RNA sequence: AGAACCUUACCAAAUCUUGACAUCCUUUGACAACUCUAGAGAUAGAGCCUUCCCCUUCGGGGGACAAAGUGACAGGUGGUG
RNA sequence: UAAGUUGGGCACUCUAAGUUGACUGCCGGUGACAAACCGGAGGAAGGUGGGGAUGACGUCAAAUCAUCAUGCCCCUUAUGAUUUGGGCUACACACGUGCUACAAUGGACAAUACAAAGGGCAGCGAAACCGCGAGGUCAAGCAAAUCCCAUAAAGUUGUUCUCAGUUCGGAUUGUAGUCUGCAACUCGACUACAUGAAGCUGGAAUCGCUAGUAAUCGUAGAUCAGCAUGCUACGGUGAAUACGU
């Protein structure tokens, strides 16, 4: 039941960066993951120059799903914490699957595109919407 | 295993070690020398039913204390047999010894003594059941907080390995402030081996 | 690996020295597991005991890629159908 | 000068009693006895398989306690030597007198 | 069998390193401790017997 | 002047935190924190003592620390700072009890049990 | 290619070009950079007059055109010519030091 | 919780049969270190030395054995959880 | 003072043995008022703080006569045994475990930091010299909070490789050396060089993890004359997830 959450963050402005540094921490190594996410921060602040807070908030406010499934399938209301966690997990999954050249070009493109409410992020969003709305036959 | 001899866990907390000497990296020599005296103990075991011995190693001297079943002839009439035992031990262990015989607790309430008693009684073609009844009767007469004796193997001249237990009173095993005496013995007449483990619970 | 130079047994060497002083012999019963290739065994034959029966094998002139310790596997058929 | 000793027995009770009697005997005829300096008391490790023919994963843990106790006495005198050599009935202690 | 191994390890050896530290009371070839010259099970048997003054398990 | 003392013991890391007057800063082993502790931009947590305790008057820190990892050493500074703030005056003892970071965390690496491997993973199941 | 051997990738760094084919190899990188100075100035082929001045001499002793091929060919010729105490285990994939082959997949074997 | 030999229980060869080992009786006794030879090695022949060391009132015991005879035997990783 | 090497103290940490302490021991509410339940305060430990040994009756004709003993049957000039070779490990193979990569969170290069535990007397080899490295050689201290094994890796500080069967990758064999072993071939390990297959996260199925957790990266010990991708112990970074049966 307890979550053992972590409050502080090197960039105090957003606490989602705690989840970021935690999930990108694969293979037990933190320094390089934090370095590459800082690089993504810098590039997204550079490409289409704006504060990364607004583009990140657009990504974390447009790619949030409302339809999920929990041999029967039923749509279920999502808790906000689980919704944000799944969104960040999908963001890191897109970062892995894109497989681009530089450390952070994929990450910055992902966050910018999600802020645009277009791309594979919204493609997965509508996949969740239509897959769950197909399961509504068990709601009654 | 499911059940392990509790005196293994008991030692080091309330009770002392079976063998005691000074600490050094040359423990192999000390243990291999002590094994010879432990095997030699059987000579006094077969006639006096000594429960066990605590052996001590002084700066250059060895001190032992046997728990005999009766001190009269282990000490001799006036010391007619202790000197030859000391000499034999000195020859066998290649070092002298300081024998200090003490009689086991006056009541036959200890573990190894009664274990050997019932082992010999079984080997003498006596009903293990009646022997156990007598043993538990005198155990509760003498006064003990808890006593059980298990047996295993081919009892009563059979070919089936069965086990029995006959306990009495409160016998806390999982409890550590128990101060118990676990024993073991082996007995047979013509059929295999018949192991017995006598347990004594005297005071807490 | 290699120590004390080439490894020998110092008794097969006695037999080979005794049989090499005269005309060379083509029959030598031996075990040949603690010996190595060296130029003094040229022109001779050895019967290395693989474990069932020692089988003579003649020494060739190109003993750089072969060792006299083993000529055939002691695992007959090498424990396989093929 | 000073005289230091090192004690090794597998029971902290016998070592504590031995240190106490050694200190008392040394201070009986003199003074300036340094106390029972504690030392880290490293241990050992013995992993023993709790089986005979199978069951390697089921094991048992053993060890060997190695207790080190250092007591110093300054201004050495033969009286403290006699006090130290008085009696070592808990011979589990490994009396190693040094200077 | 091992009845001749108990003497073979005690008999002469062809060179310096030809023997193994087998158990003394036991004859178990494998899993022996060179510090005590006793096998795996013999150490446990005597430790349960309290012969060695060493401390008990469950001290960590 | 007066100098307070505190200590932090967590994750087998002990920091002998000594507090001195000044602008408010640290010298880990007479050295700066930024390069001694690798990738330690987390000093926001380390200065949270100044932002939440004793108004915002920063107090210089001298720390001699050995043992444990760099992150465990960093969190060990927090315990010593909090202890020094406690012993300065008991007024904020209750607030620190209500502000967190005062109850020492006894959570350290535990023992290794048989059944695990290089990855601390329990044995598998007899499948197929 | 032009420098030596058979073919060399174009617009690439020297450190991988010298190891693209049978040659000096990249494990000798420290030795070659200690002896010679021609290295990966940049990821493209910047071979100029200053370059190749002495790297060819430094690597000259390592004649790798068909030397490894002839060495291996003569080794296998001796293997299948002379008694094959190793040749018998060379069919099953066993080295001189042994492999204890149990998972004989279809890579080295038919 | 250590398979090159020893390791290992199997095969082949050199091989003995109270046997490789150990005890009980006696001829008795501090147990042979090193070399040459036949022998794949074992083992065997020897040169050589092991060699009352402790009590010894002179033996003897023990105490080891150098080899031998003796009836038991020892032995089985032969089997049976 | 390069450095706790030195004079000075045990101040801090740490260091081993006595003592308080988390025990429901207090408050409010709930609860048949009781037990008990919930929240709280104090409090490091709030509802047994965490981890480890202690595994009831018994079930499995579960395993061990091959630790040992063990009744019975058999060989006992062989079913006992001295010595030499191998063999338990062979491969059209399959199996399960474990190790290594499929990568650019990465690889490669250079400066740079944090740990505890264990063993050590002929063993642990200070410094140093040599060598292509393995390692060769000489050499300090130490029956151990002194000295050694022994450096912590990731990580911080800069660079390069730029998406390829890749500066990924080391399976494969060949050449020349090193430690130990009289002996490294069935049959140890390591090194310097070359060669460079598959594998670009894996289908149905499928295992593991609830907090200092997994995952990851290092260290020490036994096993050993030398040989650990196996085991144990120690240390570093360090997350979300349990709404609900």
């Amino acid at each position: 039941v307890p979550k053992r959450d972590v409050l502080p963050d090197p960039i105090h402005n957003s606490k989602l960066v705690t989840k970021l540094i935690n999930k990108i921490m694969l293979d037990g190594k933190r320094g390089t993951a934090q370095r590459i996410l800082y690089s993504a921060f810098d590039l997204v602040e550079q490409r289409s120059g704006r504060d990364a807070l607004e583009v990140f908030e657009e990504a974390i406010n447009n790619i949030m799903p409302v339809l999920e499934v929990k041999n029967y399938q039923v749509p279920v209301e999502v808790r906000p914490e689980r919704r944000t966690t799944l969104g960040l997990r999908w963001l890191v999954n897109y970062a892995r699957l894109r497989g681009e050249k530089t450390m952070e070009d994929r990450l910055a493109n992902e966050i910018l595109d999600a802020a645009n409410n277009t791309g594979g992020a919204v493609k997965k969003r509508e996949d969740t919407h239509k897959m769950a709305e197909a399961n509504k036959a068990f709601a009654h | 295993g499911q059940k392990i001899n509790p005196i293994g866990l008991r030692v080091g907390i309330i009770r002392d070690w079976e063998a005691k000497w000074y600490a050094e990296k040359d423990f192999a020599s000390l243990l291999h020398e002590d094994l010879k005296i432990r095997k030699f103990i059987d000579n006094e075991l077969k006639e006096a039913s000594v429960s066990h011995v605590e052996i001590e190693r002084a700066a250059n001297r060895i001190n032992i204390a046997i728990h005999t079943g009766k001190p009269g002839m282990v000490i001799g009439k006036g010391g007619s047999e202790i000197e030859k035992l000391r000499n034999k031990l000195n020859a066998l262990t290649d070092k002298k010894v300081h024998i200090n015989v003490i009689e086991i607790k006056k009541v036959d309430l200890d573990a190894r003594l009664v274990a050997e008693n019932i082992a010999r009684q079984l080997e003498n073609r006596a009903s293990f059941r009646r022997v156990q009844k007598q043993a538990i009767t005198r155990a509760m007469k003498l006064g003990a907080k808890g006593i059980k004796t298990q047996v295993s193997g081919r009892l009563g001249g059979a070919d089936i390995a069965r086990a029995e237990q006959y306990s009495e009173g409160t016998v806390p095993l999982h409890t550590l402030r128990a101060d118990i005496d676990y024993a073991h013995a082996e007995a047979d007449t013509t059929y295999g081996k018949l192991g017995v483990k006598v347990w004594i619970y005297r005071g807490e | 690996s290699i120590k004390k130079g080439p490894f020998v047994d110092e008794h097969l060497m006695k037999k080979v020295e005794a049989q090499e002083g005269s005309e060379k012999k083509q029959v030598i019963k031996t075990w040949s597991r603690r010996s190595t290739i060296f130029p003094n065994f040229i022109g001779h034959t050895f019967a290395v005991y693989d474990g069932r029966k020692h089988v003579p094998v003649y020494v060739t002139e190109d003993m750089v890629g072969h060792k006299l310790g083993e000529f055939a596997p002691t695992r007959t058929f090498k424990g396989h159908v093929a | 000068q000073k005289i230091r000793i090192r004690l090794k027995a597998y029971d902290h009770r016998v070592i504590d009693q031995s240190a106490e009697k050694i200190v008392e005997t040394a201070k009986r005829s003199g003074a300036d006895v340094s106390g029972p300096i504690p030392l880290p008391t490293e241990k050992s490790v013995y992993t023993i398989i709790r089986a005979v023919h199978m069951y390697k994963d089921s094991r048992e843990q053993f060890e060997q306690r190695t207790h080190k106790r250092l007591i110093d006495i300054v201004n050495p005198t033969p009286k403290t030597v006699d006090a130290l050599m008085g009696l070592n009935l808990p011979s589990g202690v490994d009396i190693e007198i040094k200077l | 069998a091992k009845t001749s191994m108990v003497a073979k390890q005690q008999k002469k050896q062809k060179y310096a390193v030809r023997e193994y530290t087998r158990c003394e009371r036991c004859g178990r070839p494998h899993s022996v401790y060179r510090k005590f010259k006793l096998c795996r099970i013999c150490f446990r048997e005597l430790a349960y017997k309290g012969q060695i003054p060493g401390v008990r398990k469950a001290s960590w | 002047q007066v100098e307070y003392r505190g200590t932090g013991r967590r994750k087998n890391s002990v920091a002998r935190v000594r507090l001195v007057p000044g602008e408010g800063n640290i010298t880990v082993n007479n050295r700066d924190v930024r390069e001694y502790l690798p990738f330690e931009s987390l000093i926001l947590d380390l200065n949270q003592p100044f932002d939440v305790t004793e108004t915002k008057g920063n107090y210089d820190v001298l720390v001699n620390v050995h043992g444990g990892g760099f992150t465990g050493q960093a969190q060990a500074i927090r315990h010593g700072i909090a202890r020094a703030l406690l012993e300065a005056d008991p007024e904020y003892r209750g607030s620190l009890k209500r502000a967190g970071l005062l109850t020492r965390d006894p959570r350290m690496k535990e023992r290794k049990k048989p059944g695990l491997k290089a990855a601390r993973r329990s044995p598998q199941f007899s499948k197929r | 290619a032009r420098i030596a051997g058979v073919d060399i990738p174009r617009e690439k760094r020297v450190v991988i070009s010298l190891t693209y084919i049978y040659g000096i190899g990249t494990s000798t990188a420290q030795k070659i950079l200690e002896e010679a100075n021609v290295s990966a100035d940049t990821r493209v082929k910047d071979l100029t007059d200053d370059e190749l001045g002495r790297i060819r001499e430094v690597v000259d002793g390592y004649k790798v055109e068909g030397d490894l091929r002839r060495e291996t060919n003569l080794n296998i010729k001796r293997l299948m010519e002379i008694s094959s105490y190793r040749g018998i285990r060379h069919r099953r994939g066993l080295p001189v030091r042994g492999q204890k082959t149990k998972n004989n997949a279809r890579t080295r074997k038919g």
